RNA sequence: UGAUUCAUGAUAACUCGACGGAUCGCACGGCCUUCGUGCCGGCGACGCAUCAUUCAAAUUUCUGCCCUAUCAACUUUCGAUGGUAGGAUAGGGGCCUACCAUGGUGGUGACGGGUGACGGAGAAUUAGGGUUCGAUUCCGGAGAGGGAGCCUGAGAAACGGCUAC
RNA sequence: GAAACUGCGAAUGGCUCAUUAAAUCAGUUAUAGUUUGUUUGAUGGUACGUGCUACUCGGAUAACCGUAGUAAUUCUAGAGCU
């Protein structure tokens, strides 16, 4: 499996594996062994991977849901090789497509955004004649 | 229901809400017709099969007698075993015979009654059979814990108010009887369509 | 006191201001719909009609037609009612208020006046100036009724909204809409379909 | 259209005077009560109709079940019995 | 169809009359009789009427609930109880209301009072049997400051709707 | 594409368990005492005129543009549009 280099391998292993036509990609389980090592990355993951299935780019694969359990040299996560990056995005679920790099992650404010459309009914004819119209009244 | 038979098949990890996206690029077909709701009402028999490059499924039971998959030919899935729910009986040849995701079909067979089966081809429907109700045909048991059995039918009892229970020869163990509700006959000498181990 | 003052003919509007009591009277104790002549409520106002369209008063509760009362009177109110805009928050919402009587008296902040018949001599806010249509009929029998082009002509070459004009939005003038009940095959093709 | 049936005795039928038309019919039963074991007897009287007539006093009847009349009944007199002589 | 005679159908009618898409939307097509925006018609979108239906509901039958008689008779004011009739509402229905009769129900504990008395699936703890508990991410109902009344809509006697006190 | 109009939801969910002791409710029936948008699938020669003259399309409001009133209100008057 998995290139060596002085510190062990740390094995890239596949498992329960079906291809299904529906969501038109591959999904699978990444079972890392980590013998006398620690965590793989989420990018040398993808980097060796990758050339294997030979969908050949690390952008739009995604790996994830990493948890473990205790005595370690071992962890478990789920990861999917998608068959276009277009095709992709619209079966994924948007936390995949954040970190990936497929998305951006927008902020919002609670108070700010509902208020506002209220304040849009509110308001009938162009409005700025009423603002003159206080002054006046006082 | 259609969400947690469509979930049965994808159960990896991480699809699930996700299902509206390929509901609504309608490649998922139930019976041969778009239907992307939730609450879609299902029973035993229902085919699912999907457009193109795709596969053919039957309804079928676990041990619970919750829906699940199995693999059926592509030539059964044109085919459809459907239970006359309910009747509008008779005159001038205008049944509404009910089936139990909602189908109506129409007219006339030389016979009719609540309790028997119509066999329906899938998406023009049209009768390709009728199978009438009666003793040594074949039964699946829709409710209960007795579900996913199948038995050849020993007698039925007829009483006033109601005909109270109809009679199963065969299990694993020995007979029980139940309601005509929970009785679905799935084959008949005349047209049979069993032929699958089932369930427990 | 104030009084918003519309002349629908060019349909502008400004306010102008009506002082002295004897002028003032002439409107007070009438009720809404009714006609009021130009030369008691001035001088300048000579050959005009008003008519009384409603106003509101110091609270700012706006006239109601029909209710009477020179004060003021609590009535319910309903979506789509007059004295009552901007929707419930609900459907089928309902709302007590303050409304103001129908009948003019001297508690009145303004009063809106809209003028039946165009007098004698010109008002320099009203008369004086004009404006253009914002809009002009978007369906086609309503275009033949104003342009008087004729059923076989066919539309969208002569008009535009508000006539033919050329306009920019952001550094591009140079076209026509999509007028419909305008008879296409479009609508040719699922009316055959009826049959 | 009729009812689910219980079977009955009449208690009454004959009480105070002049009655309309009509009957209470006792049921007694017992059921298994935790505990003690032994069954705890409750009564329980029921106003019956009696559209067919012919309805003596202390006579065992059959009773099925229509749709409420005017509130407490709910039994009428499907058929009878009858007794010896 | 167990049980509707309803249904289906016949005949005479009712109706300040319901529906059958004028912008019947959107993207495309044949075939030419005047080769003509001639004359045709597919597919599904949203909407339409009536019916069965599904997702549902609401009434209703049988049976079942702690404690107390220092609570033994209860009810019929103004339906209590049943009959007859009507109007109402989705519908039977004292549901209310006229007329009519004078009943109904109770020691098998009714009627009355009390109760952190929601009910249930369930929980705790008991060998077991039981005892005690049930505010609780569920299931069914009630209420949403207290009360009454009502609009809209398939549906609310709504309360982050109204209307009144 | 913003908005505005129309459509639909807001009756759902969530919360609490005061009241409430055959009552809610449970199991269980009944609905031949009923209703049901949605879902599912069927279902329309009709329409009128002595069944050859007789009927094939009407306007009017919001967005808007402008002008205004109230201390303020899910506040709202008014004109010219469409």
């Amino acid at each position: 499996m998995a290139d060596t280099k002085t510190a062990p391998a740390v094995t890239l292993r596949t498992r329960k594996f079906m291809t299904n036509r529906l969501l038109s990609r591959k999904q699978f389980v990444l079972e890392v062994l980590h013998p006398g090592r620690a965590n793989v990355s989420k990018a040398d993951l993808k980097e060796k991977l990758a050339k294997l299935y030979e969908v050949k780019d690390s952008n739009c694969i995604f790996v994830f849901k990493f948890r473990t359990h205790f005595g370690g040299g071992k962890s478990t996560g789920f990861g999917l090789i998608y068959d276009n990056l277009d095709a992709a995005k619209k079966y994924e679920p948007k936390y995949r497509l954040i970190r990936n790099g497929l998305a951006t992650k927008v902020e919002k404010s609670r108070k700010q955004m509902k208020e506002r459309k209220n304040r849009a009914k509110k308001i009938r004819g162009v409005k700025k004649t009423k603002a003159g119209d206080a002054g006046k009244k006082k | 229901p259609l969400i947690l038979i469509i979930r049965n098949r994808l159960k990896y990890a991480l699809t699930y809400r996700e299902v509206i996206s390929i509901l609504m690029q309608r490649h998922v077909l139930v019976d041969g017709k778009v239907r992307t709701d939730k609450t879609y009402p299902a029973g035993f028999m229902d085919v699912i099969s999907i457009p193109k490059t795709g596969e053919n499924y039957r309804l079928l039971y676990d041990t619970k007698g919750r829906f699940r998959l199995q693999s059926v030919k592509d030539e059964d899935a044109k085919f459809k075993l459907c239970k006359v729910r309910s009747v509008q009986f008779g005159q001038k040849g205008i049944p509404y015979l009910n089936t139990y995701d909602g189908r109506t079909i129409r007219y006339p067979d030389p016979i009719i009654k609540a309790n028997d089966t119509i066999k329906i081809d899938l998406e023009t429907n049209k009768i390709v059979d009728f199978i009438k109700f009666d003793v040594g045909n074949v039964v699946m048991v829709t409710g209960g814990r007795n579900t996913g059995r199948v038995g050849v039918i020993k007698n039925r009892e007829k009483h006033k108010g109601s005909f109270e229970t109809i009679h199963v020869e065969d299990a694993l163990g020995h007979q029980f009887a139940t309601r005509l509700g929970n009785v679905f006959t799935i084959g008949k000498g005349n047209k049979p369509w069993v032929s699958l181990p089932k369930g427990k | 006191m104030k009084f918003n003052i519309a002349n629908p003919t060019t349909g502008c509007q400004k306010k102008l201001e009506i002082d002295d009591d004897q002028k003032l009277r002439a409107f007070f104790d009438k009720r809404i719909s009714q006609e009021v002549s130009g030369d008691a409520l001035g001088e300048e106002f000579k050959g005009y009609v008003f008519k009384i369209m409603g106003g509101c008063d110091k609270q700012g509760f706006p006239m109601k037609q029909g209710v009477l009362t020179a004060g003021r009177v609590r009535l319910l109110l309903h979506r789509g009612t007059p004295c009552f805009r901007g929707y419930g928050r609900r459907d089928g919402e309902r709302r007590r208020k303050s409304v103001r009587g129908c009948i003019v008296s001297q508690d009145l902040s303004v009063i809106n006046l809209v003028i039946v018949k165009k007098g004698e001599n010109d008002l320099p806010g009203l008369t004086d100036t004009e404006k253009p249509r914002m809009r002009g009929p978007k369906r086609a029998s309503k275009i033949r009724k104003l342009f008087n082009l004729s059923k076989d002509d066919d539309v969208r070459k002569y008009v535009n909204t508000y006539r033919r004009t050329f306009t920019t939005k952001n550094g591009k003038k140079v076209k026509a809409p999509k007028i419909q009940r305008l008879v296409t095959p479009l609508t040719l093709q699922r009316k055959r379909a009826r049959i | 259209g009729l009812g689910f049936k219980t079977p009955r005795e009449a208690i009454e039928g004959t009480y105070i005077d002049k009655k309309c038309p009509f009957t209470g019919t006792v049921s007694i039963r017992g059921r298994i009560i935790a505990g003690t074991c032994h069954s705890a007897k409750m009564n329980r009287t029921i106003i019956v109709r009696r559209n067919y007539l012919h309805f003596v006093k202390k006579y065992q009847r059959y009773e099925k079940r229509h749709s409420n009349i005017p509130a407490h009944v709910s039994p009428c007199f499907r058929v009878k019995e009858g007794d010896h002589v």
